Order: C-alpha cells, then structure tokens, then sequence
C-alpha cells in the first residue's frame, strides 16, 4: 500500500489549486479516502472525505470551496482547492480508511464501517501568500 | 492494478439462481433512514477487484 | 470538537492516561474512537482503533477505552521511542469528522 502526493506548494489568496494522491496497491474505490491536513506545529484537522462511490462531504472550513474528486482509470485522489485564505496552510495529507475487514477480528463481517486511518501519505506543503 | 472488476460485495438479499442485478443503490445494514445515500450504515453497493 | 491535555509527561517503566472528552454524539454515541501517533516529520500512525482493540504489529502496551463521553489512552512502560504526539480520533458523527488538539507526551 502506497500513496504519494504532489501538487502543492506557493500560491497567492483567492486562486485555485488542485492537489493529487496517487494511489497504489488500492483504489479511490475500494475504501473510503481522506484528506486530512495539519498547519504548522498544530493539530490535525480533517478536510475532506469521499466515500467508495457518490460522496462529497467537506468540513465547515472548507464547504463551498473545497471539492473532492477521483479518476478511476488513473487511481489517483483529487482534491480542488478555490478562493484560497490565509488560514489554509498547512501540509495536507490523503489518508485511506480502513478496508473492510480490518485485521479481520474473527466475529464481525464484512460491515464496512471499521471507521479509522490507514496508512497515509506524504503530504504537500501548501502556503497560501 | 487493473482495478476494473465488481464483485458486488454484500446485496440486499440472498440471490436466485440464473439472476443478475445491476443496481447500485445503496445498502443499509442499520436503520431505514438512508435513501441513496451512503450514510453510517449505509455503504456503497459493489467492490472494486485488485 | 475533541480536547486533549496538551502534553503529558512521565518516566519510563510506568503507565500513563490520555484524556478525550467530547459530547455524547460522537464517542459517547458510537463506538469507532481512534489513536494515533505522529512523530515529528512523519506521518501519523495507527495506534488505537474500535476503542477496545489494537492493530497488529504494534507494541502491546498500547490499550485504549472509553467511559461514555470521555476516551482513554493508557500507555504502559513507556520508552524512549513512544515521544510524540498521540490524536484521539472519534467516529464523525454524519461524516464530519474530528481530531483531537494533540497530547504531546515527555520521557523523562
């Protein structure tokens, strides 16, 4: 399981920028991906997720601004980033829910909630200036 | 990854033979409320094969 | 939201307890509360998930509860490495999901 991210970096207040998650060993579709992002030297604030098929749900933040996408054929995570603010930086992060049937604890079956973090990304550095 | 395979992973009820479906309308484990909407439990119809 | 004390401290051998207090909708409702360990520079890692369990392939010192509308987090025999900040993070409540501010513990 691997995800790799690109597509941050420098941009001005008001503009628009799109991040990538690169997906391999899973799918954008096999379990439910995340993204997360953490401004510097702070907490953890979940952006973002999108469910294995027909969600878009966004924080309060981010609603409005933030949309959230996929490509199937290239199994990689999208998230779009418009009318940027000063508070947004932050390194984001693309993080896989948990597969159904997590280490499979042999009594519960294939109810997909097992609602946790998978592995995560890199994370982009992302400066809104 | 030729992730390009369905499989359907919990349907509505058990299956007759010689029948297919298509219809990806969203399951629920739990309660009624979710109507197309994949909610707490309420998930996705089909998998994706790896 | 979710607050967690801001840093802990202790020496190695004992236990420590982590704090999580949160309203009754999402850790006092459901039961998908989750931990997690971020050392500086890398990536948060699994620590706690389904309250009660552990994932495999992490030290079992590690154990996690909840009592209604507050999570634990009780360390046992810290070392050296367990320095870093742990997130207790809660189910979402209708896909609105929370983190805790971070509790960023000290070996002595």
């Amino acid at each position: 399981v691997q995800l790799v991210e690109s597509g941050g970096g420098l941009i001005q207040p008001g503009g628009s920028l799109r991040l990538s998650c690169a997906a391999s060993g899973f799918t954008v579709s096999n379990n439910y991906m995340s993204w997360v992002r953490q401004a510097p030297g702070k907490g953890l604030e979940w952006v973002s997720v999108i469910y294995s098929g027909g969600s878009t749900y966004y924080a309060d933040s981010v609603k409005g601004r933030f949309t959230i996408s996929r490509d199937k054929s290239k199994n990689t995570l999208y998230l779009q980033m418009n009318r940027l603010r000063a508070e947004d930086t932050a390194v984001y992060y693309c993080a896989r829910e948990g597969e159904v049937e997590g280490y499979n604890d042999f009594w519960s079956g294939y109810s997909r909630d097992r609602y946790y973090f998978d592995y995560w990304g890199q994370g982009t550095l992302v400066t809104v200036s | 990854g030729n992730y390009n395979y369905l499989y359907r992973l919990f349907r509505k009820s058990n299956l007759k033979p010689f029948e297919r479906d298509i219809s990806t309308e969203i399951y629920q484990a739990g309660s009624t409320p979710c109507n197309g909407v994949e909610g707490f439990n309420c998930y996705f119809p089909l998998q994706s094969y790896g | 939201a979710l607050t967690q004390p801001a840093s802990v401290s202790g020496s190695p051998g004992q236990s420590i307890t982590i704090s999580c207090t949160g309203t009754s909708s999402d850790v006092g409702g459901y039961n998908y509360v989750s931990w997690y360990q971020q050392h500086p520079g890398k990536a948060p890692k699994l620590m706690i998930y389904d309250v009660s369990n552990r994932p495999s392939g992490v030290s079992n010192r590690f154990s996690g509860s909840k009592s209604g509308n507050t999570a634990s987090l009780t360390i046992s025999g810290l070392q050296a490495e367990d320095e870093a900040d742990y997130y207790c993070s809660s189910y979402t409540s209708s896909s609105t999901r929370v983190f805790g501010t971070g509790t960023k513990v000290t070996v002595l």
